[PDB]
RNA sequence: CAGGCCUUGACAUGCUAGGGAACCCGGGUGAAAGCCUGGGGUGCCCCGCGAGGGGAGCCCUAGCACAGGUGCUGCAUGGC
RNA sequence: GCCCGGAUAGCUCAGUCGGUAGAGCAGGGGAUUGAAAAUCCCCGUGUCCUUGGUUCGAUUCCGAGUCCGGGCACCA
């Protein structure tokens, strides 16, 4: 999130990204290019590792942009702690995963910036609501 | 050796569809196309079909280079530790097969096989009697379930008509290619000299789609009229609007009744007639939409064969693909997977 | 048929290379097959007592031409 | 729509005062013939339409419904 009247925030793949499948053309519809965010972009994706990369865009109408990289979405960073890939067709009380108490503080060293709280406990009770969205148990 | 042909059966579809995905992925990146609610959706399904054409060409160039370089047939340490790495990556090679089998408009449901004899008379029915148990073991080996809907003998020897219903998941797609006229050439047992003779027999295949029987004509599209009765009677035939005319508006058919002297018994008697004449002209279309929906290969004549079985010189000739198998007495047991594999490539390869 | 293995292959001839050239006797893992591994030591043509190797039976590893088929065709055939 | 009659083996038909279910054809096994048909031996074969009642108990006797075959639907 930035400013408005011409911006788009997506969560790119990892490794390759140039075509149109993910969101490739959606940003061209609202103004974009092919030579600015493909190779002269994957400098960060080659470093961030893999999975998903919540990097966004900001249009100016002249190939300029505020390519503010972000931290992997709390939907994926949780598949790392438990293991499952999806989460659950429908959350609730049954789920194919498990996440102990300090299991949610393992990601506290990942998500720390713009969350809102600098500390670890005033920002973990936020992801505990995300542990009732995909489903992932809280071993207690 | 059973891996150089299947890895290439998706290699001819690469440039045919690869150069086509570009003149389609280059229309979405321009918003000027989105002004069409449906023409921008029609372009996004074929663009979404870049999911079976941009995933396979990714997990198919690693199964041809990561296996054909350090594969010694001499028991080693890097060879039997490399077989379980491709044993579920060759058990997965069926994912590229079912994509040319599950694409029929109705290959899921159970199928219906009609094995009818043809040219060759007395012998030709023995042929259909042999092809019947040939398809019987086949659908009993794969695991499917049989229902003999009809079987009927006849005069000398063979079989007159055989109609069977075979179930199981994706059954029609498996017995759809075996739809034609199968020729046989062998020494005639019903002859004194034993001369070499030829026999023809037809095999039809049709899935089990619709089943119910209901035509509730709600009086929503009916235009009933009440004209004054005609003929005998008295003051009452002149003055009472006895005669009635039920008019079927979405069709054009009009039935009339004047048998009785009442209107409520004549419009009801005119519906016991309109329902009848409909029950024949609404089923005549389920017989005319199904007499051109089967196909065309059924002359049974000399020159319309899909596969030839000859036990004289001992071989099987698939006239569609061109193959010549040498085990005829073995194909007559149910081993059909392979010629069905090929008939589902030759058939759905021209469309 | 299911399973474990062997591929110059169980056998016939012949070629090429250093092994190796009669040869007999253990151990190990495996159900067995097979793969691994431990020893005595090879008369002989014979310059030559000899260092050596020419050496014929001839066994072992590698390579080539080949071997193998109870797979089909008894209306392709012999013979019975 | 009223009045009368029926459904019983796969097919066509009989039958009991209520307690016994039968005939012909089909079908299965064997036999003959080189092999078919014909012929000969050996068998099996049913909620007696469904739904209730009386009775000690109903294929049968009454009630209801569904289907079928008929006769009736006139005077103006």
């Amino acid at each position: 999130m930035k400013k408005v009247v011409a911006v788009v925030k997506l969560q790119l793949p990892a490794g390759k990204a140039t075509p149109a499948p993910p969101v490739g053309p959606a940003l061209g519809q609202h103004g974009a290019n092919i030579m600015e965010f493909v190779k002269a972009f994957n400098a960060a994706t080659a470093n961030m590792g893999d999975a998903i990369v919540p990097v966004e865009i900001t249009i100016y109408a002249d190939r300029s942009f505020t390519f503010v990289t972000k931290t992997p979405p709390a939907s994926y960073l949780i598949r790392k702690a438990a293991g499952l890939e999806k989460g659950a067709h429908k959350p609730g009380r049954e789920k194919v995963g498990r996440i102990t108490w300090e299991q949610v503080l393992e990601i506290a060293k990942q998500k720390m910036p713009d969350l809102n709280t600098t500390d670890l406990e005033a920002a973990a009770r936020m992801i505990a609501g995300s542990a009732r969205s995909m489903g992932v148990e809280v071993v207690g | 050796l059973a891996q150089r042909l299947e890895g290439l059966r998706g290699y001819l579809d690469i440039p045919q569809k690869e150069t086509r995905l570009k003149e389609l992925e280059r229309r979405l990146e321009d918003p000027s196309l989105w002004n069409d609610p449906e023409a921008a959706r029609k372009v996004s399904q074929e663009a979404a079909r870049l999911r079976r054409t941009v995933d396979t060409f990714r997990s198919l160039e690693s199964d041809l280079q990561g296996l054909l370089e350090l594969m010694e047939e001499l028991p080693a340490e890097e060879r039997e530790a490399l077989k379980p790495e491709l044993e579920e990556a060759a058990k997965k090679l069926d994912e590229l097969y079912h994509q040319t089998l599950l694409n029929f408009p109705h290959a899921e449901k159970n199928a219906i096989l009609t094995i009818q004899p043809g040219a060759g008379g007395t012998e030709a029915c023995d042929w259909a009697e042999m092809l019947l148990r040939m398809y019987t073991r086949f659908a009993e080996r794969q695991g499917f379930q049989v229902e003999v809907v009809d079987l009927t003998p006849g005069p000398e020897a063979g079989i007159d008509y055989a109609q069977i219903l075979v179930k199981g998941e994706n059954a029609y797609g498996l017995l759809s290619p075996e739809a034609g006229v199968h020729r046989l050439v062998r020494p005639s047992p019903f002859d004194a000299s034993g001369r070499r003779h030829t026999s023809f027999a037809g095999v039809e295949v049709i899935p089990e789609v619709d089943e119910e029987v209901e035509v509730v004509l709600k009086p929503e599209e009916l235009r009933i009229d009440v004209m004054r009765a005609s003929g005998p009677g008295g003051q009452g035939v002149n003055t009472t609007d006895s005669a009635v005319r039920v008019v079927h508006l979405p069709t054009g058919i009009t039935v009339t009744c004047q048998t009785t002297r009442s209107q409520i018994k004549n419009k009801e008697l005119a519906l016991k007639i309109l329902k009848a004449r409909l029950y024949e002209l609404e089923r005549k279309k389920r017989e005319e939409e199904l007499k051109a929906l089967r196909g065309e290969v059924r002359p049974i004549e000399w020159g319309s064969q899909i596969r030839s079985y000859v036990l004289d010189k001992n071989y099987v000739k698939d006239h569609r693909t061109g193959l010549m198998r040498h085990d005829p007495e073995n194909v007559l047991d149910g081993d059909l997977m392979d010629l069905i594999w090929a008939g589902l490539e030759w058939k759905a390869g021209r469309r």
